[PDB]
């Protein structure tokens, strides 16, 4: 079909209720994909949640280093535009997985981290603080970490981090964006802040280079973000948007992305919004 | 260990 047609269908499917029914039909995990390393004894407590585990085939491996991390490569192709948006989708680091987290950032010299969670919710820890408050310095896995600046806006915090390999003295800089107005299992507190945020992340991409995206589990809020960025790329190029196909393609790479029907409904309505704005 | 979906 066309962008125009796909959007008529989405509009009708949201009134019809069929869009949600089909979302609830979709598999959460791709059947037949091995999940083995994540379940080994030495790796079980490296998972924040027992039911959110990487597939063997797309799990992130550390360079020259056997340590397991709950993280997955998620690549979203738009072939009609010779385009691939790369991500690494991961959970919120635990106290004892911060070393592996920063090792991924260093291995691939990732310049952008997107964190879609507060550190705590209702008196419970959702993510370990894996960076120091300025001006303090932090040791993780043989990396020294400092926050060179920190600025709060309405919906998110923008931080610049310096990562130093202690043995070599080689330095790497990373932009860190923490979206604090988006509860676990829910939708963004404000759709317009969300859409501005997503477009901002797009503008900070460097081609070829994955964006590291995480929340608490790294599937619900991360899935919504990935869906929306994909839809934005498609709408600007007058290409058809089928959100169910987008969700499935993510779930083929990390199970359960986009967690709730409310999240899916949210992102579909946001997709329609942006389409109506673009003409 | 806890489940996220719970």
């Amino acid at each position: 079909d066309t962008l125009e047609g796909s959007m008529a269908q989405l509009k009708k499917g949201l009134e019809s209720g069929t869009v949600l029914i089909q979302f609830e039909q979709l598999y959460r995990k791709k059947p037949g994909l091995a999940i083995t390393f994540a379940k080994l004894p030495q790796n079980l407590d490296k998972n924040r949640y027992k039911d959110v585990l990487p597939y063997d085939t797309t799990r992130v491996l550390l360079q020259g280093n056997e340590d397991y991390i709950n993280a997955s490569y998620v690549n979203m192709e738009i072939p009609a535009a010779n385009l691939v948006n790369k991500y690494i989708a991961t959970q919120g680091p635990l106290p004892h997985t911060c070393a592996q987290f920063w090792q991924v950032v260093w291995d691939q010299k990732l310049s952008l981290i997107v964190m879609l969670t507060t550190l705590t919710e209702r008196g419970r820890t959702k993510c370990h603080q894996y960076w120091p408050d300025p001006p303090d310095v932090m040791n993780h896995g043989g990396f020294h970490i400092q926050c060179q600046s920190e600025d709060c806006t309405i919906a998110y915090v923008s931080r610049e981090m310096l990562v130093t390999n202690t043995q070599t003295g080689e330095e790497h800089t990373v932009t860190h964006l923490q979206y604090v107005a988006w509860p676990a299992h829910g939708v963004p507190d404000d759709s317009s802040d969300f859409l501005e945020f997503v477009n901002y992340v797009r503008s900070l991409r460097v081609d070829s280079e994955p964006v590291l995206v995480h929340s608490s589990a790294g599937i619900g809020r991360t899935g919504v973000l990935v869906t929306m960025e994909t839809a934005m790329c498609l709408t600007e190029r007058n290409l058809p948007i089928y959100p169910l196909d987008i969700v499935r393609k993510m779930r083929d790479q990390r199970a359960m992305m986009v967690q709730t029907s409310s999240q899916y409904k949210f992102v579909c309505e946001a997709i329609l919004r942006v389409y109506e704005e673009g003409l | 260990f806890s489940a996220y979906v719970s």
